[PDB]
C-alpha cells in the first residue's frame, strides 16, 4: 500500500506541476450522441477518427461556467484529471478549447450508470454492495493520499465497466487541499452534517459519502430523503439513522460509524485512517489486493451489442455545438 | 414501507448536484 502510493504520488506531483493541455481539436471527432447534460455543460458519445475509438466528451460552456462561478473548480477538474490514474477513475485522453466551450474526453464507458441498474433492480446484495464500496474505499485511499478531496461520491457518477468494475467520473468538485475546506458543494442525499452546517470540513466528508452510498446500495433508498432539500438536511444533522430489517450486523455496524455525525470519531477521520474500515468485519471477506487488480470475481456483467452502444443511457435532446467567432473568456480559462 | 415512501417521492431520478 505505502510501498505503492509513494510512487504513485511522484508520478502525480510531476504531471500535477506540469499539466498537459490542448492536446486534440474538434474536428478530430464525430459527433453521435449526447449521454447526458445538466448545469453548464453536456456529455456527448463521440468516434475519433484517426483511432475509430469511442470516447465521452464533456463539452462546457464557457460563459455558463462563469456565471455559476465554476471557474477555478472547472480548472481543478482538469488539472486534477490529467495527472491521476487509477484502476477505478475514468481515463481522461485528451482536453482542448475553443472560442466558446472547454473539452475533456475522456474513455467511454458502455456499462451505464450504476444509477440505472441499481434502480432497476432495486437494491443489490450485500456481497455485490461490498464488492463496489471496496472499490471506492480504494480510490478514496488513493485520492486522499495525492491531497484530492472527491466531494460527489453517488451512483449517477459511477460506471460499471465490461468486466462489472466502477469507474468514477465527475471531477468537478475534487480539489487537492491540505488541511481545511469550506466550498459547500456535493449532493443533498449525501452531503456530511460538517458541509451542511457550513463549518469548514476535510476528507471526512467523502468517507461520509461511502457511507451513504453503502446504505443506498444495500437498501435501495438512501439514509435520509425527503422531497425538499432542507428537509433532508434536518435528518442528516439529527444524529438518527435507521437500517432495513435485512442488514446485517456488520454492516448495521460499520455504517454506524461511517454515518458518525462526530466527525472526530467517523472512521476513515481516525488516527488508523482508511483501515479502520479495511479492517472491518463486513469486510473481512474482502481481499483487497485481488480487487485492486481486477481478479475477484463482478458480480454483475453489463451487456452492449457492440462498441458505440449508448442503450445504457438515457436520450436527451440534440442541441447544437456552437462555436462563436469570438473568444470567449480567455484569461480566465488561460491554463485549461 | 420506506421503500414505498422513496419510490413515491419525488426523490428518484438522476440527484443534480449543489453550490449556490
Ligand atoms: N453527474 C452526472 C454525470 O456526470 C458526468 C460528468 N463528467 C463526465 C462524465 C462521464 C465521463 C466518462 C464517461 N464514459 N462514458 C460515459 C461517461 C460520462 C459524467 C450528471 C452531470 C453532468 C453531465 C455533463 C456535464 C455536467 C454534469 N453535471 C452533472
Amino acid at each position: 500500500v505505502k510501498e505503492f502510493l509513494a510512487k504513485a504520488k511522484e508520478d502525480f506531483l510531476k504531471k500535477w506541476e506540469n499539466p498537459a493541455q490542448n492536446t486534440a481539436h474538434l474536428d478530430q471527432f464525430e459527433r453521435i450522441k449526447t449521454l447526458g447534460t445538466g448545469s453548464f455543460g453536456r456529455v456527448m458519445l463521440v468516434k475519433h477518427m484517426e483511432t475509430g475509438n469511442h470516447y465521452a466528451m464533456k463539452i462546457l460552456d464557457k460563459q455558463k461556467v462563469v456565471k455559476l462561478k465554476q471557474i477555478e473548480h472547472t480548472l481543478n477538474e482538469k488539472r486534477i484529471l490529467q495527472a491521476v490514474n487509477f484502476p477505478f477513475l475514468v481515463k481522461l485522453e485528451f482536453s482542448f478549447k475553443d472560442n466558446s466551450n472547454l473539452y475533456m474526453v475522456m474513455e467511454y464507458v458502455p456499462g451505464g450508470e450504476m444509477f440505472s441498474h441499481l434502480r432497476r433492480i432495486g437494491r443489490f446484495s450485500e456481497p455485490h454492495a461490498r464488492f463496489y464500496a471496496a472499490q471506492i474505499v480504494l480510490t478514496f485511499e488513493y485520492l486522499h493520499s495525492l491531497d484530492l478531496i472527491y466531494r460527489d461520491l453517488k451512483p449517477e457518477n459511477l460506471l460499471i465497466d465490461q468486466q462489472g468494475y466502477i469507474q468514477v467520473t465527475d471531477f468537478g468538485f475534487a480539489k487537492r487541499v491540505k488541511g481545511r475546506t469550506w466550498t459547500l458543494c456535493g449532493t443533498p442525499e449525501y452531503l456530511a452534517p460538517e458541509i451542511i452546517l457550513s463549518k469548514g470540513y476535510n476528507k471526512a466528508v467523502d468517507w461520509w459519502a461511502l457511507g451513504v452510498l453503502i446504505y443506498e446500495m444495500a437498501a435501495g433508498y438512501p439514509p435520509f430523503f425527503a422531497d425538499q432539500p432542507i428537509q433532508i438536511y434536518e435528518k442528516i444533522v439529527s444524529g438518527k439513522v435507521r437500517f432495513p430489517s435485512h442488514f446485517s450486523s456488520d454492516l448495521k455496524d460499520l455504517l454506524r460509524n461511517l454515518l458518525q455525525v462526530d466527525l472526530t470519531k467517523r472512521f476513515g477521520n481516525l488516527k488508523n485512517g482508511v483501515n479502520d474500515i479495511k479492517n472491518h468485519k463486513w469486510f473481512a471477506t474482502t481481499d483487497w489486493i485481488a480487487i485492486y487488480q481486477r481478479k475477484v470475481e463482478a458480480p454483475f456483467i453489463p451487456k452492449f451489442k457492440g462498441p458505440g452502444d449508448t442503450s445504457n443511457f438515457d436520450d436527451y435532446e440534440e442541441e447544437e455545438i456552437r462555436v462563436s467567432i469570438n473568444e470567449k473568456c480567455g484569461k480566465e480559462f488561460s491554463e485549461f | 414501507t420506506t421503500y414505498a415512501d422513496f419510490i413515491a417521492s419525488g426523490r428518484t431520478g438522476r440527484r443534480n448536484a449543489i453550490h449556490d
